[PDB]
């Protein structure tokens, strides 16, 4: 109905595959290997998706650039997270039609603990009837959730964004607002995931020639530029609550 | 940047 909703349902990315061999046995480093390869395809459709968003052309060019570096991991994850829930009812993680984790999976990647947590955001999707509507619009939000702690070249037309995107889903909401609440505290329960990832990819890049993972070109420059700009504290998430 | 080239 908004133009706004028009627009998120009409850039929304379509089905992506990891190139997975479904023949060869799971290993660590086969598993691994394919999400790499995964984020790399998945990164391309974020950013043509990010370009086409209400606003976001109003960014300085460099902060485009900075804010999907920097929030690539919780936009995957949410947007993996409601794929398995409309999918598999959260039974597995439905990363991509031809890698699709289960308990097995989950464990030979090494990442289970993650990987739960993952399952569990999923089950959220359910557990609060979450709506394809509010949906689209929380993982818009999360595109404008992370940015250094000393801000961005035009911090205020970031803000500007930022605050019209919190005004949309609170639109589409709209005793109910506790409805607000939770869709914001869905949102927080993101970001300690992504970090997780983000150290868990970190270290796997660091070791990565010694358990024979793929790194694709883009992944590594990222993971070894940006991604330490978060871990290292100098960019971080905007949580809702405390 | 391979990201930059990508993005611009
Ligand atoms: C974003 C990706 C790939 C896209 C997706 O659906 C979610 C998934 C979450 C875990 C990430 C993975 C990309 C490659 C990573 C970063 C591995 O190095 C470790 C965790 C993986």
């Amino acid at each position: 109905q908004p133009i706004f909703l028009n627009v998120l349902e009409a850039i929304e990315p379509g089905v992506v595959c990891a190139g997975h061999d479904n023949n060869q046995p799971d290993s660590f480093a086969a598993l691994l290997s394919s999400l790499n390869e995964l984020g790399e395809r998945q990164l391309v459709h974020v950013v043509k998706w990010a370009k086409a968003l209400p606003g976001f052309r109003n960014l300085h060019v460099d902060d485009q650039m900075a804010v999907i570096q920097y929030s690539w991991m919780g936009l995957m994850v949410f947007a993996m997270g409601w794929r398995s829930f409309t999918n598999v009812n959260s039974a597995m993680l439905y990363f991509a039609p031809d890698l699709v984790f289960n308990e097995y999976r989950m464990h030979k990647s090494r990442m289970y603990s993650q990987c739960v947590r993952m399952r569990h955001l999923s089950q959220e999707f359910g557990w609060l009837q979450i709506t394809p509507q509010e949906f689209l619009c929380m993982k818009a939000l999360l595109l404008f959730s992370i940015i250094p702690v000393d801000g961005l070249k035009n911090q205020k037309f970031f803000d500007e964004l930022r605050m019209n995107y919190i005004k949309e889903l609170d639109r589409i909401i709209a005793s109910c607002s506790r409805r607000f609440y939770q869709l914001t505290k869905l949102l927080d329960s993101v970001q300690p995931i992504a970090r997780e990832l983000h150290q868990f990819t970190f270290d796997l890049l660091i070791k990565s020639h010694m358990v024979s993972v793929d790194f694709p070109e883009m992944m590594a420059e990222i993971i070894s530029v940006q991604v330490p700009k978060i871990l290292s504290g100098k960019v971080k998430p905007i949580y809702f609550h405390t | 940047s391979a990201f930059s080239r990508l993005y611009t």
